[PDB]
DNA sequence: TGGGAACAACACGATGACCTAAGAGGTGACAGCCGC
DNA sequence: GCGGCTGTCACCTGCTCATCGTGTTGTTCCCA
């Protein structure tokens, strides 16, 4: 059960941390995929990059994860939503950097002739 | 994990390109070329 | 340039790996990050060899450092053998 | 220069949980992997 | 150990643009 895993992890058991994060990571991957797939832009190519961040967040939340009856799945799916929202924040702000080499090379000439 | 717990200290293992780096560093080519010359001198079919 | 995007990916994953190493994260997380860094450098050098390509703004694939050398439009076959030139003109042709 | 307000930074982590559609190439050359 | 076949690597070809999850801090502005 996840409860004993989180208890031993907040206690500081390295094996418990390993086994619990081995379960967190697939959940983070799946959530990041199912969110970022439908969003605009190239966010789809950051799914895994977000999952690792989500895991990192969990890795730094266990030392002070004061349980309140909330399943750890809820904790992970709140962190994943927050990370997805932060990626959206970074994307929607000034979305001008278009990685198109068909305008910088062919259409943009050198300023000094 | 079972092997490392049981009979560690005799073998060294790794994952990824670190293992390849260790092999390419330790592995020497003279002896490999020697055996390859031996087998090509006396070889049959696809193996040669 | 797409190279900027690929360099950003590799630097992102390298820095995240360095963080994970500093925190002493479990084996699984560090392994996943190292695999991702490997795939990122692979996309930097050749986007299409393994797996799906890393698309850029649209669905089209990004440009790898080795994709800038090969092909019809590569460096060799578009800029070193055949060049646009100065002191040149053109127009329709009529019979005198 | 006072308050009134806009962006860039941050720190956390809202009792609930899985993609998305697009998608008809063709022809060589070959070295593996699987079958005898 | 040596075949099929089975993929995998080469070549040939070409202007629009959709948001979060809350809450806070500090600078940098806008008005007066």
């Amino acid at each position: 059960t996840v409860g004993g895993l989180v208890h031993r992890a907040v206690d500081g058991d390295e094996q418990a941390t390993h086994d619990l994060l081995a379960h967190v990571h697939p959940l983070a991957l799946r959530y990041c995929r199912t969110r970022l797939s439908r969003l605009p832009g190239d966010a789809r190519h950051f799914v895994e990059d977000l999952a690792q961040e989500v895991c990192v967040a969990v890795l730094l939340a266990l030392p002070r994860y004061k349980d309140t009856g909330r399943p750890f799945e809820a904790f992970v799916f709140a962190i994943a939503a927050h990370k997805v929202a932060d990626l959206q924040r970074a994307a929607m702000r000034h979305p001008g950097s278009t990685a198109v080499p068909s305008d910088e090379m062919p259409e943009r000439p050198d300023d000094s002739l | 994990r079972e092997l490392r717990d049981r009979f560690g200290t005799y073998f060294d293992g790794s994952m990824g390109a670190a293992a390849l780096q260790k092999r390419l560093e330790s592995f020497d080519l003279d002896e490999e070329a020697e055996r390859l010359r031996e087998i090509i001198r006396t070889g049959k079919g696809q193996k040669k | 340039s797409d190279l900027n995007d690929l360099y950003r990916r590799v630097i992102n994953r390298n820095n995240r790996l360095k963080r994970l190493l500093d925190l002493g994260a479990p084996e699984i997380i560090v392994n996943n990050e190292k695999r991702m860094l490997q795939e990122a450098v692979d996309a930097l050098f050749d986007n299409g060899r393994r797996g799906r390509p890393v698309t850029g703004p649209g669905n089209r694939p990004l440009k790898s450092l080795s994709d800038m050398l090969k092909g019809k439009q590569g460096r060799f076959r578009q800029n070193l053998l055949g060049k646009r030139v100065d002191y040149s003109a053109r127009s329709v042709i009529v019979v005198g």
